[PDB]
């Protein structure tokens, strides 16, 4: 239930 | 770190929060 | 936080997310301490028992929230983990004795009015504020209840209580390093931390010099809000020794 995050964080 | 534990919303503002006296009151 | 109220906005501009990449999910609460310093427990890193074992690049920071769920852009920042430090001796195996982890942050984090890091005790702010009675106030997104989530930051203020009453409230060996806050049964109030909650912040505002001192971890408790029982805390001056050595030697 959480909202996705920039992908920018996820790299 | 001079600046720690001083919220920008309220002690740097002189603002209390809603809850912030029932601390003070507890401090005897 | 059971029993809470939400936040108001900018009231606990310390507080930290510890988020999990994969599944994305709330792993922890935590607190900034510097621009490149977060304080969390021990056990929301470590914890063999139940197959916990995070590494750096397992996890983010998120500082500046108020929505548990939210992407709260142009408000909350995101920051990668540079390195992890758990307390040589955290004692997972017994009674999570010295429950205590540094995260080091890849990059500083810019304060703003949502983001501001909090104090350490010193030897006599903690001497004068630790005592049976005195509340301090624990902030988190875990569960509303023991066995659901909440849509913002919760608050709850808590009074220390007496070292006999938390030992004997439970079979747990208490150990100097922990304290215990909560409401008595003959009180009426009510209110705990609980499952989500954990390394998160309980802080006291001292009256002395008008500002915030973290005090306690969020470290453990049996269930969540049960009458007779209290939260346990990880004892923060007690462990500073640690945290200053940490800071000085990879700061
Ligand atoms: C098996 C033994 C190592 C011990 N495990 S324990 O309590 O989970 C160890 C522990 C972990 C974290 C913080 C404090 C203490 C344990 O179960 N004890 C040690 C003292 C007596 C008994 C007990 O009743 N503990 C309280 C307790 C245990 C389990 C739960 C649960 N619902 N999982 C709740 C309370
Ligand atoms: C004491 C030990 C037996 C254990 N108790 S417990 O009942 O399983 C904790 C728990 C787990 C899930 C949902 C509610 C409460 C415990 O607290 N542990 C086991 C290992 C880690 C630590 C923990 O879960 N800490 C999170 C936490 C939970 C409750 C409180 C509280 N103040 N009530 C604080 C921290
Ligand atoms: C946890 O992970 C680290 C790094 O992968 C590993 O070296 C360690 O043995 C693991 N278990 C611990 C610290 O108990
Ligand atoms: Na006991
Ligand atoms: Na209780």
């Amino acid at each position: 239930d959480f909202e996705e995050i920039p992908e920018e964080y996820l790299q | 770190e001079a600046d720690c534990g001083l919220r920008p919303l309220f002690e740097k503002k002189s603002l209390e929060d809603k809850t912030e006296r029932e601390l003070l009151e507890s401090y005897i | 936080i059971v029993e809470g109220s939400d936040a108001e906005i900018g009231m606990s501009p310390w507080q930290v997310m510890l988020f999990r990449k994969s599944p994305q999910e709330l792993l922890c609460g935590a607190s900034l301490i510097s621009d490149r310093w977060v304080l969390t427990a021990a056990h929301c890193l470590l914890y063999p028992p139940w197959d916990k074992n995070f590494t750096e690049n397992d996890l983010l920071v998120r500082i500046g929230k108020h929505s548990r769920t939210r992407y709260e852009r142009n408000i909350e920042k995101i920051s990668m983990l540079e390195k992890i430090y758990i307390h040589p001796r955290y004692n997972w195996r017994e009674n999570l004795d010295r429950d205590i982890a540094l995260m080091k942050l890849k990059k500083p984090v810019a304060f703003s009015d949502y983001i501001h890091p909090v104090c350490l005790p010193d030897r006599e702010t903690a001497a004068s504020l630790l005592q049976a009675g005195y509340k301090g106030r624990v902030t988190g997104w875990g569960n509303l209840k023991e066995t659901g989530q909440p849509s913002v930051l919760q608050v709850v203020n808590l009074p220390i209580v007496e070292r006999p009453v938390c030992k004997d409230s439970t079979r747990i060996r208490i150990t100097d390093n922990m304290f215990c806050a909560g409401y008595k049964p003959d009180e009426g109030k009510r209110g705990d931390a609980c499952e989500g909650d954990s390394g998160g912040p309980f802080v006291m505002k001292s009256p002395f010099n008008n500002r915030w001192y973290q005090m306690g971890i969020v470290s453990w408790g049996e269930g969540c809000d049960r009458d007779g029982k209290y939260g346990f805390y990880t004892h923060v001056f007690r462990l500073k020794k640690w945290i200053q050595k940490v800071i000085d030697q990879f700061g």
